[PDB]
């Protein structure tokens, strides 16, 4: 992909005590045009792993297809081994790096959330093959607008509860709606716990416009 | 007499003896049976245990070739594993190209043609395995197919491959499987496998059970352990009396 | 170009304008942009004529062979998937926005957008081509659930008429096709049959 | 270049001018732009002359093989499919714009084929640098199901519009009339332009040119 | 599989390529064919007996056009002949594409014979089991050629192939004459076929093609019917 | 970089500076610019450090293989030809190498200049690198075929010293080698600060 | 599309008589943002060898994985672990293999040679490399190197007793130079990971740096 | 004969071609390697076939690298490819790792070629048959002196003392009778020459044998005629 | 006979004689035993010396930190397969950053070694493998054969006279799960000793051991490193 066509905006992720939460708005933008307003940019990879993607949506659909087939192929063996979130993150890092090295990149930034062996995993992979782990993550404009809030909270409180993390991501999504011109007030929250992966569907943030009257 | 050394040579009677020899290899294997019922398909296999040194579950002859498709094999196990890999590749490629689960009939046809391609040349030899494919879907119902070394594929209500296929078929024909559930059919399958098993020649064996149907929501899987224990108890009770 | 498809209970309604331009010259003014891919599966093409013609022909071939092999009517989703695979694999060489609309017995009437770049999404209704930009608001204001086939035909005709009035790259006649279980009913609105909206004066 | 075609009641009429230029200089005054494809199928060509010639020759030979094997008259749709798939394969680098016309078992058929491999099936078509003038003539005067003579006059007027209003078109008008019962290749159909009479005589008399060396090699004849 | 890379046709201690001789035995067991080169054309005739009346005799032709001016017929194996006909048509078209001129008959014969030779030396194939009679008209002249399974070709004034071809050649020697016209050549060809024909000949029992200035064409059953009525 | 080499009555002298830079930043002052291919054969490096190092190491490998196959050391001319053919394959791709191959073979002393631009020439004196013009001046004014060994050492040291004085991209230490009939010897390594002290009172 | 991005990172290595220190900052940045504060640039290769890599993080990750694989393959084929010098030579060849689409990585290897003495090898992106007593690489290398020249190499100092560098003094110097770098190089900061290689093994230490 | 492919197993589980190639080894001239603490000594009977032949052109001991030599027995022409592979291997190792390859690693790399022959699914350049030569690699690496034996089957083993070739039976029995782990290099050289003199047919002299040594100090060294004369005089 | 020269020729009995001959190749090799407890997997290999002056041929090889193998049969085929296995484990660690599970490695070996058994001119691999591994499912002993079949075993023995070892293992397998490492190795050594003739005896020269476990990377013990395990061994009957 030399030129991304339909793209998704920021994806947020936060670790919490006993799981991980990821948030993404449900919009595919065609340049400035909010063309496709009900697309899911979060995928359940398996019972312990979920994946959210910003960037080119067709590249995301391709990656979702390939990952789904890999997970199916592994589940067929029935040998008691399953891909951990870390293994999926490593595989995605390799795939992105290989495509970048061919000068034919997959134009996506991905947040991989997971919960295995009583430990939370939150990984970042960008289109050049830059990957890492962190307590909190935000792609695109989120990196400038959401990440400071997440990191302030986590710096003063390293371990969050699920409720605390959920409130945090809601606040970040509201800020993104206020300030990201490619945002949309309809988003999904995916949570991975020991219980599995649960994707909560169309949500909206309450907004305040009182400053609109504060005009002179 | 020289006519039976290559699959690319017809005998003067129009037979291909290498394919018949591969079929003999299939015939010298422990039996497997598939039964199609109203709700799905049940597979049973008489896995002969050639030594107590082996871990239980070694050399499984039931495979998952797709979420919705199970496969039971008889004959050369390595050839069977190769064909299972081929079937898995076919299902995965079909999902990649057309975006939905491969219909069982189409998968059976594709794998049967792959098998057939090995019956025409001196460069390769025919596969030495027969196998059944079972699936259940809401739209298609329950489907059971069998493929043999010649590449012939047919749909069945009840199928037996292996060395005791004829006796197993005689037993299967006594069931009215068209109006039965998977829950009773698993017991009947265990009973048939126990009946046809040769206690003297074959020594010990493990019963392998799998199924795919409404009760599994279209997913092929090994029969749960309690279900298998009940089925084996029923089969032994049927044998003893 | 302006193309549109809308789902209704039991089928789909497709529509297109008939203008094909090279620069500002109208090379063809009665183009047929609704292409039958199969008995009850159509595609509306926008973008490069050569690319969409080639891709639609390739998909028609692949889908016909697939349907013969399976002995069953193809799924609309299968045709959309074939289109998607071709449009994604060659996204750097193709300029093709496709709408695949049809009817199949399993999922009824379906509309899928395969825009430039090769993503695929199912939609209650889809619009595309250069002129669609001018009717987004209109469709968003006028669409409602539970529209009958007649209402969907009128809705598509109105939307295409507005797009054609504003978009220099659209015009000509409106080609409509309704697809249901019973089959495909095609029609052409031309001249005074095209919905009219008065130009404001003074 | 101006080429055009129309479908009339019983067949096709194709037309072309006969000028070929290099830059802004006339190279050929009598270029033949209507190309044989099969006895019932012809093709006018604009764009790159070598590309048009080679593409039409190739498709004509392939269609000849196809007809030899089938033992049936070729179909226009077959010619169109072969041409368009080849042109698309070459991604517009074969600069052949074509007007393909024929009569087969399913009646008369007229296609316009563009260099990138797009095609249009239409009752009348124009191509070349003079295409717009000819198309103006058609839009003004075309009617469905014209008689043969009306169609001939219409196509001739269209080519004449191209000849007299486009610097890239000129010289003669060639027509090709195709019906199920005949083919009339009219070359030239009209000669609207002619070189003026030479007022003076500039005849170089013998001995006017000075010669340094001369060599006469006798040739043995049968 | 990939094909065998070694030749199935090899030299015997006596210096013979026995597979070629066996392919020639197959040819000699084929249905009789006759070619006659007249002053103003060439006639190819061949027995076309069907096994039963159930066969749609007008569905498969033994006399085939290669180009407007070149036709051919065969003795031997039909499917091999179809292969060679397809190759010959392709070769003629390639020649036309390069030279923008109908391929001369001799050139077409040389190219087809080259293919046939290739099948006597390449790996893992047998020779073609057919002999071809190729008729053509170019440079205001008729041409009659025969091409054998070995890839050797000869120019003939008249010849016979297939079952009973030695008697046919003697008959042609007795009857043939360089000065005779095309219609007399057709009569002579049909008479040559009659010599080795079983049962009564009809317009549906034999196939005839003619090459002259206009081109090569298969004769219709009505024209053959007229010629047969004249022959009686 | 400044490297020089010259043949004279008593063999071949090879001298180099020891500085390596990345842009304007001095990456190192201790780089070894004289590659010891075998006891009778030396290579010098100028230009891209990675290119010169890699390709002269490849040359050393090929020379060892040649000796094993043919039971004799490769000649200087053959070694330089090997290098030139190796680098010609990458012409115009951005390889930066200016190398002197110096040795003693059956034909006596041998001195070849080989660069990535394709040149391969024998000569009696060469200088390569960004500081080679400055070194040429001094060497040319001081050079005779009949220099004594110590005079030759002094000439090489002074030429490299002056080059490091004028050229911003040359400096560090003068490393000096002498190729004789029975193999080369590392003559010395003198820091140009010490030389500056020596050549100025 | 650019296949490269600069992710910052400052690495340092010091060879002692019987030790080698490899240190790095743990900040991972892009543009003017901080991806993470916990990305150390040092990787243990063998009980005797550590490598520091800075630059384009994608290349750093891929290169470290390739080196790990090569070390295991060498151990398989030769039945012994690679020495530090062998690793340096091999890395030079790996980097040159991409001479026309380079790894955008600066590498410093710190370990023990076969004699048990500290060895530091410094590399450029296309594989040029040399042995040094000390070296800095990455974003703040131009800041670090002159101070090390002055304090480890005693350059420009007269009437100073050139004395062998003890481990304690080396640790203090590493910490001080990284503190100075965190004040002036925007990319350097958030923490200092130090790996000390001795015959006893690899010990690890972490020190806080300023976070702005 | 051609009744079987080159990759056909016998009913006893052995490849026919490998067993035949070992039979071919048993026709080679006798070579003997002895490994001691002070180094490795290789010796080989030259087997001069005519007085018009030049003995110096018979190369049965070749240098693989400064620290590795190889003695060979059997079809010597087949040994050339293996020797070149070993030489290229050591030089590739030096280029990549800036160090000397161990004797075991070189032997392993050579042995990996033994069974790389076959007909079908084989690109041009593929070997049609096994190598008919046995090799004794002597060398000195960090682990001291090392002697390795490789045969046509691709099996290689470290040996203290090994005899290959036609007379390898008696030579091996004598080596077992005489070898002790503490023997010196001079002792090993003398013993190997005694065994060669015993098993050879022509009288052992300085022209009809080859002797090389590898020591931790000196590189691979081929004895000259005068050194050979001195050693032979004390026998 | 006409059926016993190519892998692509089925015999009239439904057998493939070339594969059985490769089985013989394995049955000729020196005995090796594998066994396991709840926490450890052990390979014990009896090594042969071709001559009294030659070193004993190595029978245990490294594949990955968690996987080692013991070979019996043609050693060049063994090296081919070992290199393939090593590359597979390296690929797994490169792509997924995790050790390759042992069963998946065995499946890959099965496919690789089955391919040649069906193609003209190819031969079966002439080596049998015992594979000792440790992964998330615990310890594993696998046996792979020239027929490309593989078995998951509580314990196994392959090579010449391995039937005696199998008899011992069948007798004593009930005790393996609750054995500590030392008792496990001693059981392996007794099983291996059952393969020896009366004259021969287990020493520190002809025995090699390989151990893998939860906190123990695959380690090979040779020469004096075997003495601790041999010290407690009693005298054979
Ligand atoms: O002094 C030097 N040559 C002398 C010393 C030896 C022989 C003579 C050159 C002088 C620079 C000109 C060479 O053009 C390049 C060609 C290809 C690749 C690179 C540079 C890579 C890189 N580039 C590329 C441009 C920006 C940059 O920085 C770079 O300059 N690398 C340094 C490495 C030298 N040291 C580092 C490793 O440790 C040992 C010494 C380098 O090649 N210097």
């Amino acid at each position: 992909t030399q030129n991304p066509m339909v793209t998704g905006t920021s994806v947020l992720g936060v670790k919490f005590e006993g799981g991980v939460v990821i948030a993404a708005d449900m919009l595919g933008s065609y340049g400035s045009l909010a063309r496709f307003r009900n697309i899911s940019r979060i995928m359940r990879v398996n019972n312990s792993t979920m994946l959210g993607a910003s960037g080119d949506y067709a590249d995301f659909q391709y990656l979702k297809q390939v990952l789904g087939q890999m997970v199916i192929d592994e589940e067929l063996l029935g040998d008691g081994h399953s891909y951990s979130p870390r293994a999926i993150h490593s595989w995605l890092t390799r795939a992105m790096y290989s495509r970048r090295s061919k000068m034919n990149p997959l134009w996506n930034t991905m947040v991989i959330g997971g919960y295995a062996d009583g430990e939370s995993f939150l990984g970042y992979v960008d289109m050049l093959g830059v990957a890492y782990e962190a307590p909190s993550l935000a792609t695109g404009y989120g990196a400038y607008l959401a990440q400071p809030l997440l990191r302030e909270v986590l710096e003063k409180q390293p371990v969050l509860s699920q409720t605390e993390a959920r409130d945090l991501v809601e606040r970040c999504m509201r800020v993104l709606y206020y300030r990201d011109a490619r945002s949309y007030n309809r988003f999904q929250i995916a949570t991975v716990t020991e219980k599995g992966v649960e994707i909560e569907g169309p949500l909206s943030t309450e907004t305040n416009w009182d400053i609109a009257h504060m005009i002179s | 007499t020289g006519y039976d050394l290559s699959a690319s040579t017809f005998s003067p009677d129009g037979r291909v003896f290498q394919v018949e020899y591969a079929m003999k290899a299939v015939e010298n294997s422990s039996t497997a049976i598939g039964i199609r019922c109203k709700d799905g398909v049940v597979f049973g296999v008489e896995k002969l245990v050639l030594s107590k040194l082996y871990e239980e579950g070694s050399n499984k002859r039931l495979f998952n070739v797709d979420r919705h498709v199970g496969m039971a094999v008889a004959g050369l196990l390595a050839d069977a594993r190769s064909l299972a890999d081929i079937a898995r590749e076919e299902a995965s490629n079909f999902r990649s190209n057309f975006g939905y689960n491969i219909p069982l009939k189409h998968l059976a046809d594709r794998v049967a043609m792959y098998v057939h391609a090995y019956t025409l040349y001196s460069a390769v030899r025919p596969f030495g395995c027969s196998f059944m494919l079972g699936s259940y879907s809401v739209n298609d119902g329950a489907q059971l197919y069998m493929i043999d070394p010649s590449g012939v594929s047919y749909g069945y209500w009840g199928c037996a491959i292996g060395k005791a296929r004829q006796a197993a078929k005689t037993e299967i024909e006594k069931l009215q499987m068209k109006e039965m559930t998977c829950r009773d059919i698993v017991k009947e399958v265990a009973k048939i496998i126990y009946i046809v098993h040769d206690e003297v020649k074959d020594k010990a064996f493990e019963l392998e059970l799998s199924w795919v149907g409404e009760l599994t929501n279209g997913r092929h899987e090994i029969v749960p352990k309690d279900i298998r224990e009940e089925a084996e108890k029923y089969a032994k009770e049927s044998l003893k009396e | 170009t302006t193309i549109m498809a809308v789902q209704f209970d039991g089928g789909v309604v497709l529509g297109a304008d008939s203008r094909t331009t090279t620069g500002s010259y109208i090379a063809n003014r009665v183009t047929d942009k609704l292409t039958p891919i199969h008995d009850r599966i159509f595609c509306c093409r926008s973008g490069s004529a050569a690319d969409t013609q080639a891709v639609a022909d390739a998909v028609t071939y692949q889908l016909g062979f697939h349907s013969i092999e399976l002995n069953e009517p193809p799924l609309v989703h299968t045709a959309a998937s074939l289109f998607k695979e071709m449009c994604y694999r060659y996204r750097e060489d193709l300029m093709a926005g496709i709408i695949i609309a049809g009817w199949d017995p399993q999922e009824g009437g379906q509309v899928y957008s395969v825009p430039m770049g090769g993503m695929m999404v199912r939609q209650s209704f889809a619009i595309g081509g250069s002129g669609s930009s001018y009717i987004y608001g209109y469709v968003d204001a006028t669409y409602r659930e539970g529209m009958t086939k007649e209402e969907c035909l009128q809705f598509t005709a109105n939307a295409l008429a507005l797009a054609m009035e504003r978009d220099g790259s659209s015009g000509g006649v409106i080609r409509l096709a309704a697809i249901a279980e019973s089959g495909v009913e095609r029609q052409v609105l031309l001249g005074d049959q095209i919905p009219k909206f008065a130009v404001a004066t003074l | 270049t101006t080429i055009a075609g129309v479908v009339y009641k019983d067949g096709i009429v194709l037309g072309a001018d006969t000028r070929a230029t290099e830059g802004m200089v006339v190279a050929d005054k009598n270029c033949s732009k209507i190309h044989f494809i099969s006895p019932n199928i012809y093709c006018c060509g604009a764009g790159t002359a070598a590309d048009t010639d080679m593409t039409t020759q190739l498709i004509s030979s392939n269609l000849e093989l196809h007809s030899l094997s089938t033992g049936r008259l070729p179909r226009v749709v077959t010619a169109n499919r072969m041409l368009k798939q080849m042109l698309f394969r070459y991604q517009g680098y074969i600069g052949a714009a074509l007007v393909l016309g024929g009569v087969d078992v399913t009646g008369p058929h007229l296609y316009s084929i563009y260099p990138h491999g797009s095609t249009d099936k239409l009752p009348y078509v124009t191509m070349g640098s003079g295409s717009l003038a000819a198309m103006a003539v058609f839009e003004d005067k075309f009617r469905p199901d014209m008689e043969e003579e009306e169609a001939k006059n219409l196509v001739s007027e269209a080519i004449a519009a191209g000849i007299f209003n486009d610097l890239g078109s000129g010289s003669n008008i060639d027509l090709c009339v195709i019906s199920k019962n005949k083919l009339d290749f009219l070359r030239p159909y009209t000669v609207p332009n002619k070189k003026g009479t030479r007022l003076g005589r500039y005849r170089c008399e013998k001995g006017t040119t000075a010669v340094l060396t001369e060599k006469i090699t006798p040739l043995e004849i049968e | 599989e990939r094909g065998y890379s070694f030749s199935l046709t090899t030299f015997s201690p006596s210096g013979k390529l026995v597979q070629i001789e066996y392919a020639l035995a197959a040819v000699a067991g084929g249905a009789p064919s006759v070619g006659i080169k007249a002053a103003n054309g060439v006639v190819l005739a061949t027995e076309k007996k069907q096994k039963s009346i159930l066969y749609d005799e007008r569905s498969v032709h033994k006399v085939e056009p290669i180009t407007k001016h070149i036709g051919l017929v065969y003795s031997g194996m039909g499917p091999d002949y179809r292969v060679l006909v397809h190759r010959a048509r392709k070769l003629a078209q390639q020649y036309y594409l390069v030279y923008q001129e109908p391929i001369p008959t001799a050139q077409l014969v040389q190219r087809v014979a080259s293919v046939m030779q290739e099948y006597t030396q390449s790996g893992g194939v047998r020779p073609f089991g057919v002999s071809l009679l190729i008729c053509g008209w170019n440079e205001g002249r008729p041409y009659l050629f025969q091409s054998d399974p070995s890839g050797a070709y000869f120019a003939w004034k008249a010849t016979a192939m297939g079952k009973n071809y030695v008697n046919g050649k003697t008959f042609l020697e007795k009857r043939y004459n360089e000065d005779l016209e095309l219609e007399d050549a057709i009569h002579t060809a049909i008479l040559t076929l009659k010599e080795s024909f079983e049962g009564q000949m009809t317009e549906d029992n034999i196939e005839v093609g003619i090459c002259n200035e206009a081109g090569f064409r298969r004769l219709t059953p009505t024209e053959v019917k007229d010629y047969l009525a004249a022959i009686a | 970089t400044t490297t020089l080499a010259f043949k004279f009555r008593h063999g071949v002298i090879v001298a180099a500076d020891s500085r390596a830079t990345a842009g304007a930043y001095i990456a190192s002052q201790t780089v070894k610019k004289v590659i010891e291919i075998n006891p009778y054969l030396l290579g010098t490096m100028a230009g891209g450090a990675a290119d010169c190092s890699f390709w002269e190491r490849l040359l050393a490998r090929q020379c060892r293989i040649y000796e094993l196959r043919n039971k004799e050391r490769i000649s200087v001319a053959a070694a330089s030809k090997l290098l030139a053919n190796m680098v010609y394959q990458y012409k115009g791709m951005g390889l930066s190498m200016g190398t002197m191959i110096c040795g003693w073979d059956k034909r006596g002393p041998g001195l070849y200049y080989v660069d990535s631009e394709g040149n391969r020439i024998s000569g009696a004196t060469f200088s390569v690198g960004s500081g080679s013009v400055y070194a040429y001046g001094v060497m040319d004014r001081g050079y005779s075929y009949d220099l004594e060994v110590e005079q030759a050492y002094d000439l090489a040291r002074r030429a490299i010293y002056q080059a490091t004085y004028r050229d911003a991209y040359s400096g560090g230490a003068v490393n000096l080698y002498h190729v004789r009939e029975d193999g080369w010897i590392r003559v010395s390594s003198d820091n140009v600060a010490d030389l500056h002290e020596k050549y100025s009172g | 599309f650019s296949p490269y991005v600069f992710n910052g990172g400052t690495i340092l290595a010091i060879a002692g008589e019987d030790f080698a220190i490899v240190a790095s900052d743990t900040r991972l940045s892009e543009g003017f943002s901080i991806h993470t504060r916990d990305s150390p640039k040092c990787y243990k290769l063998t009980d005797k060898t550590v490598i520091g890599c800075s630059g384009f993080h994608g290349d750093c990750l891929t290169l470290t994985k390739i080196i790990e694989a090569r070390l295991k393959m060498y151990k398989h084929s030769n039945n012994k672990a690679m020495t530090t010098g062998a690793i340096a030579a091999m890395l030079s060849t790996i980097l040159y293999s991409r001479r026309f689409f380079p790894y955008y990585v600066y590498n410093i290897i710190g370990g023990l040679d076969e004699e048990g003495k500290g060895a530091v090898y410094s590399f450029d992106p296309v594989g040029s490399y040399q042995r040094d007593s000390f070296k800095a690489g990455g974003s703040a290398s131009a800041m670090l190197q002159p101070l090390l020249d002055n304090q480890v190499g005693f350059k420009n100092m007269q009437n100073v007793e050139h004395v062998p560098l003890s481990l304690d003094r080396a640790m203090r110097l590493v910490k001080d130079v990284f503190i100075s770098a965190a004040e002036r190089d925007v990319y350097t900061g958030d923490a200092l990971r130090i790996c000390i290689v001795t015959k006893e093994g690899i010990r690890e230490e972490t020190v806080s740096l300023r976070k702005d | 004969e051609y009744d079987r492919g080159v990759n056909t197993f016998s009913p006893e589980g052995r490849l026919f071609q490998v067993e035949y190639a070992i039979e071919a080894i048993k026709l080679g001239s006798t070579a003997i390697g002895i490994q001691t603490s002070e180094g490795v000594c290789l010796a080989v009977e030259k087997r001069i076939t005519s007085p018009l032949m030049e003995p110096s052109s018979i190369e049965k001991i070749v240098e693989i690298d400064a620290h590795i030599g190889c003695a060979m027995s059997g079809l010597i022409a087949d040994a050339k490819t293996l020797i070149d592979k070993a030489r290229v291997e050591t030089q590739n190792h030096w280029f990549t790792y800036n160090e000397t390859m161990t004797v075991e690693s070189v032997t392993q790399a050579v042995s990996n070629l033994a069974l790389q022959f076959g007909e079908e699914d084989a690109d041009p350049g593929a070997m049609s048959r096994p190598f008919g030569v046995a090799l004794l690699f002597g060398g000195v690496d960090e682990k001291g002196p090392q002697l390795f034996h490789m045969d046509p089957s691709g099996t290689f083993v470290q040996c203290d003392a090994r005899a290959i070739g036609s007379a390898s039976e008696g030579a091996q029995s004598s080596l077992q009778e005489v070898y002790h782990k503490s023997m010196t290099l001079k002792e090993a050289i003398k013993s190997s020459l005694i065994i060669l003199k015993q098993v050879m047919e022509e009288k052992l002299n300085a022209t009809n044998i080859e002797l090389a040594t590898v020591q931790p100090g000196q590189n691979f060294h081929m004895f000259t005629k005068e050194e050979l004369e001195e050693v032979i005089k004390d026998i | 006979n006409q059926y016993d020269n190519d892998v692509t020729v089925w015999s009239p009995q439904g057998r493939i004689h070339q594969i059985e001959y490769a089985m013989e190749a394995v049955k000729q090799g020196s005995a090796t035993v594998g066994l396991k407890s709840k926490t450890h997997a052990v390979l014990v290999a009896l090594k042969r010396a071709q001559s009294e002056l030659a070193a004993h041929q190595k029978k245990i090889l490294h594949v990955d930190n968690h996987i080692g193998i013991s070979i019996a049969g043609l050693t060049a085929d063994a090296r081919l397969l070992c290199n393939f296995m090593r590359q597979e484990c390296l690929d797994s660690r490169f792509v997924f950053d995790r050790p390759l599970p042992v069963s998946r490695l065995v499946s890959l070996i099965g496919s690789k070694t089955q391919i040649p058994t069906q193609r003209y001119g190819r031969r079966p691999y002439g080596v049998g493998l015992l594979i000792a591994g440790y992964d998330d499912m615990g310890p594993h002993i696998f046996q792979t054969c020239p027929s490309a079949n593989y078995f998951d075993c509580r314990a196994m023995s392959i090579g010449a006279r391995s039937q005696s070892a199998r008899t011992y293992l069948e007798r004593h397998m009930s005790e393996f799960m609750e054995c500590n490492l030392n008792e496990l190795v001693k059981h392996g050594l007794r099983a291996l000793r059952e393969t020896l003739p009366a004259e021969q005896d287990l020493t520190t020269k002809n025995v090699s051991i390989g151990i893998v476990g939860k906190d123990l990377e695959f380690t090979i013990y040779d020469d004096d490193d075997v003495s601790p395990f041999l010290e407690g061994l009693e005298e054979r009957p």
